[PDB]
């Protein structure tokens, strides 16, 4: 199925607080009013390309999406980054684990050869997350707060605050969702142009694209 | 100053600009976070047991903050010596990650240890690359292995026409009979174990003590730095002209509390134009404000060489709080245009002679400045019944000067 | 160019004396502009007065002499007018005017007490007292149509002419983007300002936009040809920049001598 | 100054912004020629014949 | 490399005497509106009345 992305995925892409000026910045991101690949997988999690970052969302107001693997062979042989919950910490493992056909999880480990490190931290819910990497720092953004102007559908105006950056340096390619036993979408960003409104308090209350039409 | 920068020995009756001042700083500032996240470095040191030299012991180290000047002056060690690296800048530099190697050897091996030597253990049993090597640190250990230790819990391999390359263990014991001719001309004879025992007994000499013996091999440019060393801070001061260093933001300014509010995951702030605003220290987590330090052009007013030799000096868009002879001098006047010194106040009004600026202007009658005046007054007896009418009238000439045209020059072109 | 830095003035004192001519500009320029102020204003050598009682034939100058209820002693007008439009970092200065508002508001004032009492003839000599109506049946008689009809049709004249007054006093209060080049100007000379000082973030291709972290970060030998890099754009945006300034100050000069040349003809007397 | 080029243009934006300056005195001369032509030739409201 | 110095001076000569002539037309063309001035004077005040 497909459906349009109307304006989310609008993130603070730097370390500077502003008041009441308007800043036009080219950088990646989510063009607007674009397609995303919605899936349905209940009573399903094929291989996605990464593809220099990607959008995420979900809807279910539990945990049944737990974790996101990350790689580029999806084997031992090179080291594959693990996210997963378990609703008072988040584990994050970047060593070596090997293929899982049908991995289970909610609140699949095979061998951790050749481990090198850990990390350990903290209408319905949206989970908006943005995963992007460059120059060997891996940044992952969240948002947790959902507005509903109107129901069923992500409609509305958001921003994202970082979360983690990671210095893990590593190349991956291949990206999968983890599921329990027994609704996110997708979205590829592209390096477009953008001009951001500041409040007086230094929140993003508008964006407007720079290559989508004349008006713009 | 004036005749320097007019290059003459005449100066004619106004106002000229000579230079300008600024206020300099006075001290240095600089703060990094709060915590120091320190490095699990003592239980390699303080290890309780240290395997054998053939089966040395390794560990990675990374993702540290640890300090090596509080190791450096250590005097717990028997020999700290390094190829290529400073130990006292050892701590403004910054690696990927780091391997370290330990062991126990004889008193009389540790020689053996460095690039390009030869030795039974320095190409049978390690092998230091032919480059750098982080450093070896040795120290005495004879009291807790040539005391209690065990009689034969270290061991050296002594097996030759193998030399090891670099960073290689060969922990496979193998009895080496060759089973060949270039043995006797036999098979199953010359089986004789690889390794040995050292034989060690209290107090038996200096070569043959135990030294622990551990290797740092350092990892640089090979990925984004994880590891560094700590960053010593200081106290802030304010409403002072001081030049600072926050977290690697460098610059130069006065410091003011500031009543504004951050989002908390944002470092400082600017306004426009890439000019900072605002700084939050790591160590209190307190919003901060930047002023620039004042500065200006200076000014002096003269009469003219011809009449006397006394100036009044005046400097511009400056509060005069802090001006620093002139450094009190006369009755100073701040006004709307700055800080002027040298000259007296008047309370009358005159004609105006040598411009100033926000409506003032200063004569020499000493000098004094004082407050322009229009003109005149005077108030026409209006009437609706009234008309005046002249009964004289004079004749007089005006003269008025216009330039028409300037000299034609010509400069060559390739000659210049 | 150097934001005090001793490597950055040693490699620029072998230059020449570029400071020196661009200095010797900015300030011929300002001065320009006092003596342009200066020159079109001042033109009465007395500051005139109104009359304590007024009486000018049924005519009503209310709106248009100086009220003195406001400290300021603006008219009504010159409030609006005032009310109406709207516009020191890194060695950047901004030098106030000679003249301020209060006696720029006296020259004006001066100017209309003059023409109201006394007419054309304060301009040639000394003011002559004159009452208004036989000044209007002069200023009639300029233009062909006999002295005869004036006082014949006062009522009329002074009717027209009060409304009128009040219609472009609410035309001035109401209707806005009438002062569309006082605007522009104020909003020229800002921008390139700001541009001026936006030109600093710029790499210019050398390794970083800041002086102190290329300098803290190699050795010499690159490192002054990084900073002669730096140098030689900064005086070249230095140096379009003082030449836009000329340009416009000297178009500014020939519409101040235009408006000059304006007061001097109508407000003296009659064209 | 690139002719229609990739590795000119990267190097081009790296220098600052002085083609907008430049692009906006041509248009401001333009734009002053307009106005300078319409307001010397139309001086009448009506149109006679 | 005496040519890499060449090139140096002559650059830096180049700016110098382009400034030059800049200062030049911009002085020549406020001598010029001064002169048409001086000119209509000397055509209306002169030869009659005004
Ligand atoms: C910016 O922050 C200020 C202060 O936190 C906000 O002002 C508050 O708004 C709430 C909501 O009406 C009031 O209950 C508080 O009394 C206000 N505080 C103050 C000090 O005025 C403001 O709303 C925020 N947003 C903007 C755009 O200013
Ligand atoms: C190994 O252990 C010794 C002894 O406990 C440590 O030396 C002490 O270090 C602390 C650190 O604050 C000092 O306060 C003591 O005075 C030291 N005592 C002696 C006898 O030196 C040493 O720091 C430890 N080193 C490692 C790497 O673990
Ligand atoms: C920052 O480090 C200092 C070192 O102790 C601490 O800050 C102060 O600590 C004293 C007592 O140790 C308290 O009374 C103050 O209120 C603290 N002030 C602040 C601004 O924290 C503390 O350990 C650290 N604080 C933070 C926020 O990291
Ligand atoms: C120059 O700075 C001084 C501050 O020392 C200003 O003094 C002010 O004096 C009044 C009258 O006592 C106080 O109410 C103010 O609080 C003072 N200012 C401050 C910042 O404390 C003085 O006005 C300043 N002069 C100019 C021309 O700015
Ligand atoms: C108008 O003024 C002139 C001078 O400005 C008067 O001429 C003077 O008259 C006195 C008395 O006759 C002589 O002593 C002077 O020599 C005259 N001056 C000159 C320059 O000739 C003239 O009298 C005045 N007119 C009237 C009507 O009084
Ligand atoms: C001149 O015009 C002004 C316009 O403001 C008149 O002032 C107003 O006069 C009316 C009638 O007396 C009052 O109701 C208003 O309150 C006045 N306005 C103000 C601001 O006070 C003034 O009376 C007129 N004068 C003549 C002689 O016609
Ligand atoms: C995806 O894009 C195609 C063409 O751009 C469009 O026809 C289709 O409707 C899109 N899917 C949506 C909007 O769900
Ligand atoms: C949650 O699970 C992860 C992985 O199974 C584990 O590392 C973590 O310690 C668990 N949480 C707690 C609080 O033990
Ligand atoms: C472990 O992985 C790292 C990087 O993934 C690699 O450099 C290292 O050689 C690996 N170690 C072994 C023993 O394979
Ligand atoms: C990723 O791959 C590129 C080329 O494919 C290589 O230059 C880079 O070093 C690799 N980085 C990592 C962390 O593997
Ligand atoms: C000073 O002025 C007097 C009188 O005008 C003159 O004689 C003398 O030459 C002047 N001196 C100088 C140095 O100008
Ligand atoms: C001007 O006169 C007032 C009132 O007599 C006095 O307070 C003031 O000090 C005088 N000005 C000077 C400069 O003395």
């Amino acid at each position: 199925a497909y459906t349009n992305s109307f304006t989310r995925g609008v993130y603070y892409p730097d370390k500077v607080f502003r008041s009441s000026v308007l800043h036009s910045t080219q950088d990646l991101f989510l063009p607007f009013f674009s397609n995303v690949t919605w899936f349905h997988a209940i009573h399903d999690n094929p291989v996605l390309p990464f593809n220099d970052g990607v959008y995420f969302a979900s809807t279910e107001k539990s945990n049944i999406i737990r974790g996101w693997i990350f790689g580029t062979t999806l084997d031992s042989k090179t080291q594959s980054l693990l996210i997963v919950n378990n609703a008072t910490n988040v584990v994050i493992k970047v060593c070596e684990f090997q293929f899982c056909n049908d991995p289970f999880l909610g609140v699949v480990y095979s061998s951790a050869n050749n481990c090198t490190f850990e990390y350990v931290s903290q209408f319905k819910n949206l989970r908006e997350f943005v995963f992007k990497n460059i120059d060997g720092y891996f940044k992952i953004y969240s948002k947790h707060t959902p507005i509903n102007l109107v129901r069923d559908l992500p409609q509305g105006f958001s921003a994202l605050e970082p979360l983690v950056d990671l210095p893990i340096g590593i190349n991956i390619t291949r990206f999968q969702t983890l599921l329990a036993l027994h609704a996110y979408y997708v979205g590829y960003l592209q390096p477009r142009t953008f001009l951001l409104k500041y409040n007086e308090n230094g929140t993003i209350t508008d964006a407007v694209d720079c290559a989508l039409d004349p008006l713009s | 100053e004036t005749k320097c920068t007019l290059k003459s020995f005449t100066v004619e009756k106004g106002i000229y600009q000579t230079s300008n001042f600024r206020v300099q700083p006075t001290e240095s500032i600089v703060r990094f976070p709060n915590i120091t996240n320190l490095c699990p470095f003592g239980e390699v040191f303080n290890a309780t047991r240290f395997a054998s030299v053939y089966a040395w012991n390794r560990k990675r180290i990374s993702n540290c903050v640890a300090d090596y000047s509080v190791l450096y002056n250590s005097a717990s060690f028997s020999t700290f010596k390094c190829y290529g690296v400073s130990p006292t800048k050892l701590n403004d530099l910054c690696f990927t990650n780091v391997y370290a190697d330990s062991f126990v050897i004889r008193g009389d091996e540790v020689r053996q240890i460095a690039p390009g030597q030869t030795g039974k253990i320095a190409d049978y049993n390690y092998k230091l690359p032919d480059d750098f090597t982080g450093c070896v640190i040795a120290w005495n250990s004879n009291n807790l292995d040539s005391k209690v230790g065990g009689n034969y819990n270290y061991l050296y391999r002594l097996f030759r026409k193998s030399n090891l390359k670099p960073f290689e263990r060969d922990i496979s014991t193998e009895i080496y009979q060759a089973g060949s001719t270039p043995c006797n001309g036999v098979e199953g004879f010359n089986c004789y174990f690889p390794l040995q025992s050292y034989g060690f007994q209290p107090t038996n000499g200096v070569g043959y003590q135990p030294y622990r013996v551990v290797v740092l091999s350092f990892e640089l440019l090979h990925a984004p730095a994880t590891v560094c060393g700590p960053k010593k801070s200081t106290n802030l001061v304010k409403n002072k002209c001081v030049n600072f260093n926050f977290n690697g933001l460098t610059g130069t300014g006065v410091l003011t509390e500031s009543n504004k509010k951050f989002l908390p995951f944002q470092q400082f702030g600017r306004d426009i134009a890439d000019t900072t605003d605002a700084v939050r220290d790591p160590q209190t987590l307190e919003i901060l404000d930047i002023t620039p330090c004042s500065f200006g052009g200076v000014s002096v007013i003269t009469p003219g060489t011809n009449t006397s030799n006394q100036v009044a000096v005046l400097y511009q868009g400056v509060n005069c709080t802090e001006v620093p002879v002139y450094s009190t001098g006369s009755n100073v006047f701040q006004t709307r245009a700055g800080c002027l010194i040298g000259a007296e106040h008047v309370n009358n009004s005159y004609e105006c002679d040598i411009p100033i600026g926000a409506g003032i202007c200063a004569s020499y009658q000493s000098i004094i400045a004082y407050t322009m005046s229009l003109g005149a007054e005077n108030s026409v007896a209006y009437s609706n019944n009234s008309i005046a009418i002249p009964t004289n009238f004079t004749i007089s000439v005006t003269t008025e000067i216009l330039p028409v045209s300037m000299t034609k020059t010509s400069v060559d072109c390739t000659m210049y | 160019i150097c934001g005090d830095s001793t490597e950055c003035s040693n490699l620029l004192l072998q230059y020449g004396s570029f400071c020196t001519q661009l200095n010797r500009a900015l300030t011929g320029i300002a001065v320009e502009q006092d003596k342009n102020t200066q020159e079109v204003f001042a033109q009465v050598k007395q500051i005139y007065k109104t009359p304590p009682i007024k009486d000018f034939g049924g005519f009503n100058f209310s709106q248009i002499l100086p009220d003195p209820s406001k400290p300021s002693k603006r008219s009504f007008i010159e409030d609006l007018l005032f009310n109406k439009v709207t516009l020191k970092f890194n060695g950047l200065t901004v030098l106030p005017p000679l003249l301020t508002d209060e006696m720029i508001a006296q020259y004006t004032s001066a100017l209309l007490a003059g023409t109201i009492t006394s007419g054309w003839t304060f301009g040639a000599g000394a003011a002559l007292q004159i009452p208004f109506a036989m000044q209007m049946a002069y200023r009639f008689n300029g233009i062909g149509v006999t002295q005869n009809v004036l006082y014949e049709n006062q009522k009329l004249i002074a009717n027209q002419f009060n409304s009128a007054i009040g219609k472009i006093q609410d035309s001035l209060s109401s209707t806005a983007s009438a002062l569309g080049k006082l605007q522009d100007v104020v909003n020229q000379n800002a921008q390139a300002l700001n541009t001026l000082v936006k030109q600093l973030s710029s790499n210019f291709g050398a390794i970083s936009s800041v002086l102190n972290d290329i300098l803290s970060r190699l050795d010499p030998p690159e490192a002054e040809v990084q900073i002669d890099r730096l140098i030689t754009g900064r005086l070249q945006s230095l140096q379009t920049y003082v030449t836009q300034q000329l340009i416009r100050a000297a178009e500014i000069r020939a519409s101040a001598n235009l408006a000059a040349t304006k007061m001097s003809e109508c407000v003296l007397g009659q064209s």
